[PDB]
């Protein structure tokens, strides 16, 4: 009953089916954070969009799901909105279940919401996108 | 009599977030607390509570007695001289001060470079980074036991030669449940003339322990795992040795004279409790010390081994379940570590705490032997005197409801 | 204040001792009270919340972790610190012993060595004077010290602060003769030298209103069970920019992130210096407390103190005999007043108070280098706290004209 | 309070028997209120011909000391040390031995510091410090 609310159906699909999974090139970082997770991003040629995010590691459903999600999220966008995708996410979770979340910013995002109220939890759901925001800061320092 | 030990405990009454009422079996984390343990330390605190071995009013008198009485209460329930128990705030403190102790000049048997200290793969992190760190400080060198495929202490995984001065090693593994071979290892640490350090956190809640039976020099364990409250750790010490060794922690109530430019320091074990005590836990690790003798800590075990006996079973006749530590019940006790193929533990875990079940996931602060196992993390059920078959049960179930669900 | 309220929270308050008296606890200066609302803050934990704390991931680990850091942050905005500046330690005497071992490790950058001067006070109870001797020891630096004066505060006159001074440790407020340090003059002075300052704060925490960042030090240590709180917890303070800096102390589990039989990586502060299961419970229970003394407002608290600690001295000093060590101004003083009186021993002082019903301290009060300064053994010392009272004071005044008539 | 603070104990506090320091002896100690104390044997070492002691302390512990030098001055030395025992049993007892007044003389007059455990080192300190002195001085002689 309401162990489908934190593992609701489209965690499991990204679990079974994760998207953008396994080390790509170009990159211009990678990091390594941990549940683990080896991350890169690659940036446009002018440094303005994400033009792909490529992972590897072992983890729990929640986590390996996050990041499967993290990535179908961000993966076009600019960088600025990345970030933005990026605190609306860690609110959300990190919110015991007060802040529901916009649908419009995270997509697939949402359904992590269930998570929030288990606060061990959350670091699983977190660890894909905090290992994003830094591959991400240093992808941009290295542009 | 269960039900009458189950009803001591207020928290296994406790309903959980799902409906389901608490199934704790986390006590190898922590345990929970009898109405005696609370009520012990209550009384004392709301009636004689004042300074220890302080001069000289009558809540100083009782407060003393009450203390050097909870002393003599664990020393005789852990078969140690009440003069041979030192407290601290945790197990890990007390490994801690024997680790800096034997790096300290002014002790005989101190450590330095060319010299060897020995501990195993099989330890919790406690009796391992306080010899890392003494490595580190004197220039000593570290070394260890391997654990065999059953997640025990490997003996011909390594031989002690003249240089190794110090063996520590756990008496009951946090992880396996493998309880190790004391006299042996005591044995060949005095072929070398080298000091023994038990890790006893795990023995001292579930089986008869006589550490002047174990011979072993020094020995650490935990109140909040034996019933006792938080804050409270114990060393044992020979009392030849505490009597060469220099003080750690070093301020009031450990001293005998002082000047602006030095000190001379007291007697052992007050030579070694710089401060305040923890005065009202002291009062409760007693009342369950005297909880645990009551029972009887036979009858304790064997209570213990029959949870885990079947345990072992209900996880086994599970497909892709495997334990880490033996499935036989030779030498072993509680926990029960296991993984689930095509579960993360973390996944494995939230199924049993939806049915209310508690076990802890991860790597039990025991990070060396699940590498070496090549797992990240496991489920632990741990068991102790007020588990129940039930309980037992609805581990097994929990651990197929999580197979179907993923 | 409403005093009749406050020391109905206090069940031990109600006790007739052996001489058939109502208890008068003079000596919170040693250990304090506990009121109800902390020992069921404690009990009710335990008997509902009691799990594993950052050890994950089932509901009670959730609730204990949850009580811990909420405890954590409560204690932190009572002395004016921020949450991830509080290290738990068993007792105030083990944090300035942390600081004590940190500064003599290689791997922090301010650790001391020959050549370097550590500076304490001749003022100090033995827990920030052995550690600094200790430190000294190991590492070949050498301990010089601030005399005290007449009245018994610290002589700033008596040392000069040169380069080599790299810790400067001293007490907040003096648990013999009740003095309230400079602080704000001796952090000036050892920054001019590039020192770390060490406040022990032991005696102020419980009896006045402290803003740890407001005093700019960049340590201090306080004991749980002087404030209203459980036994078996001391806090240490450190500045969130040096904790960054330090290396641990004491290691094992919780405070490790990575782990091999070859080596280890540390946790970040103030996690790092927490090793082992923490005084989970205890931190509920100090929290309490804080809580507490937070709802009575300490400046009311120490109002009430400076009248006990006044009347005392008025009281004590007017009789024959009787000199306080400390001032009998209450210029920059507060709680306790020790006392010596003419032609009678402490420990006679002390069993004809005791008769009474009254409890003292007797003895040096882990000060022994200040009672030597001043050509004692001993004094009998009154401490006083919040659930004090007037009719306390009296029965002390007439107790020692008893002792005096008795003896003399 | 008079209980324990027994006629007896005031008159040796104020009126203090064998205090300072006398030559000969055969040892000395210091203890810790604190003591200096100095034993003197016969001749022949059989007996305590003197004992002699100096420090600063409270009425009991004053006390005390002055009344261990009425009982075991011009004692045999095995005798002396049975008398030591028997102060110790009794003042260690928490008032359930009262102590044999043949024993002990005037040392009986402590049985009432035994309620009062944080008194019982006041009374013990001058007794053990013989105890030490009057050892060092058998095997010196
Ligand atoms: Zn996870
Ligand atoms: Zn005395």
């Amino acid at each position: 009953l309401r162990l489908e609310q934190i593992y609701q159906d489209v965690i499991l699909d990204h679990y079974k089916h994760p998207q953008h999974r396994g080390l790509r090139e170009p990159f211009g970082a990678q990091v390594y954070h941990v549940d683990e997770v080896t991350l890169r991003v690659a940036l446009s040629e002018d440094g303005t969009r994400v033009t792909d995010v490529s992972y590897d590691g072992q983890g729990c459903s929640i986590s390996q799901a996050a990041t499967s999600v993290l990535t179908e999220q961000v993966i076009g966008q600019r960088v600025p909105r990345a970030l933005n995708i990026v605190d609306a996410f860690t609110e959300m979770v990190s919110s015991r279940g007060t802040v529901p979340g916009d649908e419009d910013v995270l997509g697939d995002g949402v359904a992590f919401a269930g998570v929030a109220k288990y606060p061990a939890r959350v670091k699983c759901a977190l660890l894909g996108w905090m290992a994003f925001k830094d591959a991400l800061a240093q992808a941009s320092e290295a542009f | 009599d269960l039900a009458a030990i189950r009803a001591d405990f207020p928290i296994l009454k406790r309903i959980m977030r799902g409906g389901n009422p608490l199934a704790y079996l986390d006590s190898g984390a922590t345990s929970q607390r009898p109405l005696q343990v609370l009520d012990a330390e209550r009384e004392f605190l709301t009636a004689s509570n004042g300074a220890v071995h302080r001069g000289a009013h009558q809540l100083m008198e009782e407060a003393t007695d009450a203390y050097e009485q909870g002393r003599a209460d664990i020393a005789l329930f852990v078969g140690a001289d009440t003069d041979e128990l030192v407290f601290t705030k945790n197990a890990t403190e007390a490994l801690n001060l024997v680790s800096y102790v034997l790096g300290d000049s002014r002790f005989e048997r101190a450590v330095g470079p060319g010299d060897v200290i020995v501990t195993t793969e099989l330890e919790h992190h406690a009796n391992l980074i306080p010899w890392q760190e003494l490595a580190r400080r004197t220039g000593a060198t570290l070394r260890w036991y391997g654990v065999t495929d059953d997640g025990r202490i490997d003996l011909d995984s390594l031989y002690l030669d003249d240089r190794v001065k110090v063996v520590a090693f756990t008496h009951h593994s946090n992880v396996t449940g493998v309880l190790t071979p004391v006299s042996e290892l005591v044995s060949r640490a005095h072929q070398s003339g080298a000091l023994t350090v038990l890790d006893a956190c795990q023995s001292v809640p579930h089986q008869p322990v006589d550490l002047h039976e174990l011979g072993v020099d020094f020995a650490a364990f935990s109140g909040h795992k034996m019933l006792g409250p938080n804050g409270i750790g114990v060393l044992y010490g020979r009392r030849e040795l505490l009597a060469q060794m220099p003080p750690f922690l070093t301020g009031g109530s450990m001293i005998e004279t002082v000047t602006m430019e030095g000190a001379t320091y007291a007697p052992a074990p007050q030579r070694f409790e710089a401060g305040t005590p923890m005065t009202s836990q002291v009062v409760g690790l007693a009342a369950a010390a005297r909880y645990l003798g009551a029972i009887g800590m036979a009858a304790v075990e064997a209570h213990e081994r029959e949870l885990v006996a079947a345990a072992i079973e209900g996880l086994s006749g599970i497909d892709g379940v495997r334990i880490l530590g033996p499935t036989s019940m030779r030498d072993r006790g509680s926990p029960v570590a296991f993984v689930v193929e095509g579960v993360h533990a973390h996944d494995v875990g939230q199924v049993l705490d939806d049915g209310g079940v508690a076990v802890r996931v991860g790597h039990h602060c025991a990070l060396p032997l699940h590498r070496r196992f090549g797992l990240a993390a496991t489920a632990r059920a741990s068991f102790a005197v007020y588990n129940t078959a039930d309980e037992v049960d609805r581990l097994v179930a929990g651990v197929r409801r999580s197979r179907h669900f993923f």
